[PDB]
């Protein structure tokens, strides 16, 4: 992973938030970090440039002057102060490195920001295994349940990532401040469950990250 | 990639008459326009070189005019032998492009079909089919009725027809009729006739012949 | 002298263009901003080509554009005034 | 602020046929745009870079068309795993821009 | 003749083709080889140029690069390559002069390329000449059947070029994976049959051209 | 010296123009594609007229063109030292 950002941030309204980016990698003088603005639903802004070895930053003419960048010069991190926010501010931020020729080479995965007063929730995982009476086809269709987590997004995962086959993970649904999504998974059923099969649901804004096997009602 | 933007698609004209097929670019080119001319069936033929310059070996009928995105060819006069798709082509910027092409049509005064029936010749049907061949020639307009009869029965089948693209020599069409049979059936009929219902004549053209 | 006036054009060119890259970047509008053809904008100034290419737009732009002309006319005053001095003598024989 | 415009929003397709979207600005900037994926969750991921110019670890499938105006991403044939929303992305005039993005449909 | 390509060639769909063009008349050092598509009944698609002196090739940015320029320094004779072919990819191909001023002065006379899995046919040539008692005008019509050929083309010529008066060859028609033309001639009907009129089949497709006199029916 | 700097710069000016229009071609907008602009773009360049008519796009182009540059300032702070010479001198008596 080349450029490195944080999962989840969650901020009140009017207070201020800083974002990482710590950069594995070389780390040319010639670097620049840029940072892109993408709300729910729509394209990439951009927002604006630093270079972190001089220390100059430029920002966005066009959007409402929120932010402030800055860099460590010798931890190879940037940071990029929001100050201020509304809900119009919630959205993903990616950093990216452009090499100083154009193009934005390498991508952070995104910092996904929530503003709302509303408090921070864990999630439930739960097991989600055919009926006691379900006349088993060829593959088998089983998943989990992740309900009433806050605010946005979970990691989910099947088997640790290890059986990435025939997987879709549902977007989450909202009600009274709380998400709620489910997740798929089809195995051959020759293979379970005499091979154990897990979903594992990280919750990056929460810092918590939780499994559950699979298993046939017992 | 310049846009090279030929309007119009077809051009109709009398003949003698001045004629200007219009290049018009998608951004300034300067002079760098060439012209071809490229009948039926051959190879383009470079007609005016750098939108003004003439070709040795082109008649002084065409005339480069144009400079910047606006470019004209022109012809002081139309004659028969012009008839061809006409092409613009840049050269002011890579890649060379070329444009969509123009087509250039005579209107010249009406003229009757040549009608001509062929009977399946010797050599043919020692094989196992004979074909009625009927040829229309030298017609205008393009637009002709051919029909077959055997016997005085109109057959509709077995009916392959081909139009010539507009002649240049004489701004007219012509017109074949192939007549797909078997030696088999060819042999249980006695007349084929060739009937053809064009503008010029309210009369039907016909041609038959009868193998008794 | 002899490569000398030729290598301080080249400290001028680089550290030209990249400063270019610094001051320009900000101002909107400005086509010299990048590494690359911010390198052969200096190029453009130092022999005193004028394309038309490249040019600066911001106030800093110019005056690093200014710092080239300088020490660029100077060492193309002095890298042109040697490179006719070898090869027209060593030629010249 | 150079605007870039993708045209058309969505892309229907059969797979394996051609398709392109065509990204077109508002004035010339040469061949400084480069075009990037981004399927759904996932971040962007350069595709083509100054217009023609591909990137080491990406099929040969995506061809770089285009220059001065008007651009064009192609896809030389296409398969399922291609769905995703494509930018088109100038540098040619400060700020760098993006375009509106265009999504395929299979 | 100075630029000079083959008639005619047939592609198996997915193989491959090379495609020459052998230039007598000058041979210049800055002289460019272009080449040009002609899809039936469309434009002309610049499709890549090569200086054969030097070596160096452009293709056509736009379209899907599906071929690769050679030439042969001392032959004077210019290559392309065309690999893995589909129908959209027969049309006639031309090559031409550009001398480096940017001009296509000298054009070939284009080679026609089928792309079918259906087998070579030669042509079967039949003379047409006017019934037992079909009453002569002053100019009498007779012509030629060229039937059941393929692939496209085929050069049709009568008295060997000698009496190009008065003449159309027909397009062909398509049934059944074989072609089938006419052509028309008009002489005097003094002239006739008291001067022998021949029309001559070419069909480079094949590497064969045939013969036959139109003599009446006797 | 005499004619000599002269011919090594039409040397320079040829070559330079027919190698222009080797690195131009194939690059999707340039303009320095046909043998003669190209040579008068690289009189436009050995002269540092800059009259904003023709320059390269290519990285190679631009190479190209920067040994013009050199090798024609070079030579024309040469033929333009000898015009100057000759002419003067028989035009001065």
């Amino acid at each position: 992973v080349q450029l490195q950002q944080p999962g989840a941030e969650l901020v009140k309204p009017g207070a201020s938030v800083k974002l990482s980016c710590k950069a594995s990698g070389y780390t040319f003088t010639s670097d620049w970090i840029h940072w892109v603005k993408q709300r729910p639903g729509h394209g990439l802004e951009w927002i604006g440039e630093i270079i972190p070895s001089y220390g100059r930053a430029n920002y966005n003419e066009k959007i409402q002057k929120k932010a402030t960048l800055t860099a460590d010069k010798s931890s190879s991190t940037a940071f990029m102060q929001l100050s201020s926010l509304t809900s119009e501010d919630s959205a993903v931020y990616y950093c990216a490195r452009e090499r100083g020729d154009g193009y934005f080479a390498v991508w952070g995965a995104g910092t996904t920001v929530t503003v709302s007063s509303a408090k921070t929730t864990p999630p439930s995982v739960y097991p989600l295994a055919p009926g006691s009476a379900a006349q088993t086809n060829s593959m088998v269709t089983l998943g989990c349940l992740v309900k009433g987590y806050f605010p946005e997004p979970v990691t989910v995962t099947w088997n640790s990532g290890s059986l990435s086959s025939g997987v879709h993970t549902f977007p989450a649904v909202l009600q009274s401040d709380l998400y709620t999504l489910s997740s798929s998974v089809t195995v051959p059923s020759s293979s379970w469950p005499s091979e154990t099969v897990t979903c594992n649901v990280a919750h990056p804004a929460s810092s918590t990250k939780v499994d559950k096997k699979i298993v046939p009602r017992d | 990639d310049i846009l090279l933007t030929q309007s119009p698609a077809i051009l109709s004209v009398s003949p003698g008459e001045r004629v200007s097929f219009s290049c018009r670019a998608s951004q300034s080119i300067g002079t760098d326009i060439h012209w071809y001319q490229q009948r039926t069936n051959g190879s383009p033929r470079l007609l005016i070189k750098y939108a003004s310059e003439s070709i040795s070996g082109i008649p002084s009928r065409f005339s480069g005019s144009g400079s910047g995105t606006d470019f004209t060819l022109s012809i002081n006069s139309v004659e028969s032998e012009d008839i061809a798709n006409y092409y613009c082509q840049q050269s002011n910027r890579w890649p060379f492009t070329f444009g969509s092409g123009t087509k250039l049509e005579i209107k010249r005064a009406d003229a009757a079909p040549t009608v001509s029936i062929f009977p399946p010749s010797s050599e043919q049907l020692t094989s196992g089919g004979a074909s009625v061949v009927c040829f229309l020639n030298n017609f205008y307009p393009k637009d002709i009725n051919v029909k077959w009869k055997i016997d005085g029965s109109e057959r509709q089948n077995g009916v392959l027809n081909s139009w010539t693209d507009q002649d240049s020599k004489d701004s007219t069409y012509s017109m074949s009729s192939t007549l797909t049979l078997t030696k088999d059936e060819y042999e249980r009929h006695n007349s084929y006739t060739c009937e053809a219902t064009h503008k010029t004549s309210t009369s039907p053209i016909v041609k038959s012949f009868n193998r008794n | 002298a002899a490569g000398a006036a030729t290598v301080l054009l080249v400290i001028v060119l680089l550290a030209g263009s990249y400063l270019a890259v610094l001051a320009e970047r900000g101002a909107p509008g400005a086509q010299l901003i990048t590494y690359p053809r911010a390198l052969w904008w200096s190029v453009e100034t130092a022999t005193t080509v004028g394309y038309g290419d490249l040019y600066p737009v911001t106030l800093w732009g110019r005056l690093v554009a200014v710092v080239v002309m300088v020490a660029g006319i100077t060492s193309f005053g002095l890298v042109t005034a040697a490179l006719a001095t070898w090869f027209v003598g060593r030629e010249q024989e």
